[PDB]
RNA sequence: UUCUCCAGUGAGACGAAAACCAAUGCCUUCACUGGCAGUAACACCCAGCUUCCUGAACGCAUGUCAUGCAUGCCAGGUUUUGUUGGUU
């Protein structure tokens, strides 16, 4: 069990990582744009 | 990477003992630095193995907590914004208005998840005496034992995150 | 044809994108108020029984009712809309 949260916490921690961040890129370029 | 050791002591021998315990399973030391040893001591980091290390070792002198960080105790023990969370309490047996201005209160007041139970009081008390006393083995609130302890999250924080979540809302679209 | 509550999909004790509807989550207000930022599941008592360019410590960040003493440190090289059911 505790190797299954390891991995939800690292597989989730990848999306954070990458597909919030380089999203919320293009997303704060809209309002100065 | 490995074990932020603090604790004996004070008025260690740490370099002693930090040599002595070269050998396996540990290997790589040195007494560092705050407080009183890093050895490593593989590989999850904190670690894992480490809750032995507690009685293996003294002999000498007390002891231990092991950390990887942040660590200093109060932020995450301590105090921290004097956030409480109360528990039990239940959404389809309580009001928003209810629990609310009894516990002080509050603001801000979320009760979760559900699953239950576990509603941040968000407080202002601040919080000290507050767990003491609604914590108590007691007083029934509503007909369960109610318990009462500290957090160790928010205040600020979450308004923040709320700030930057706002302005991405807005902007997405 | 048990009694304890708050408005009926009620609970407690005891005997590869996106949006329309209802429920339900999370965020926010004060208020189901506005709305998808967040993200295994759960109606307590067991919260997990080398190409090309961007860039550089045992503590920072995520997380703290945690034996979470747990993860995180490279961008290039029919699903989605928070979730399930219904609709388009």
């Amino acid at each position: 069990a505790s190797n299954r949260r390891a991995l939800r916490q690292r597989d989730h921690s990848k999306k954070h990582t990458r597909k919030v961040h380089a999203q919320r890129a293009e997303v704060a370029a809209f309002q100065k744009k | 990477n490995g074990v932020y050791v603090k604790n004996w002591g004070t008025g260690s021998v740490a370099d002693a003992t930090n040599v002595f315990s070269a050998a396996g399973k540990v290997v790589k030391v040195q007494l560092r630095r705050q407080r009183y040893a890093l050895v490593f001591f593989e590989n999850s980091a904190a670690v894992k193995k480490a809750i032995d290390l507690f009685n293996e070792k003294e002999v000498l002198g007390q002891t231990v907590l092991v950390v990887p960080a942040k660590a200093s105790p109060k932020p995450d023990a301590h105090e921290n914004s004097s956030c409480v969370f109360v528990s039990p309490i239940f959404r389809p047996s309580t009001t928003k208005a209810q629990v609310m201005e009894l516990f002080a209160g509050v603001k801000v007041q979320r009760l979760r998840m559900y699953r239950q139970n576990f509603a941040y009081a968000y407080l202002d008390s601040p919080a000290a005496a507050k767990k003491f006393v609604e914590e108590k083995n007691g007083t029934a609130f509503r007909g369960h034992t109610l318990r009462v302890a500290l957090s160790a999250r928010s205040l600020e924080k979450l308004r923040a995150r709320q700030e930057v979540a706002n302005v991405v809302i807005a902007a997405h679209r």
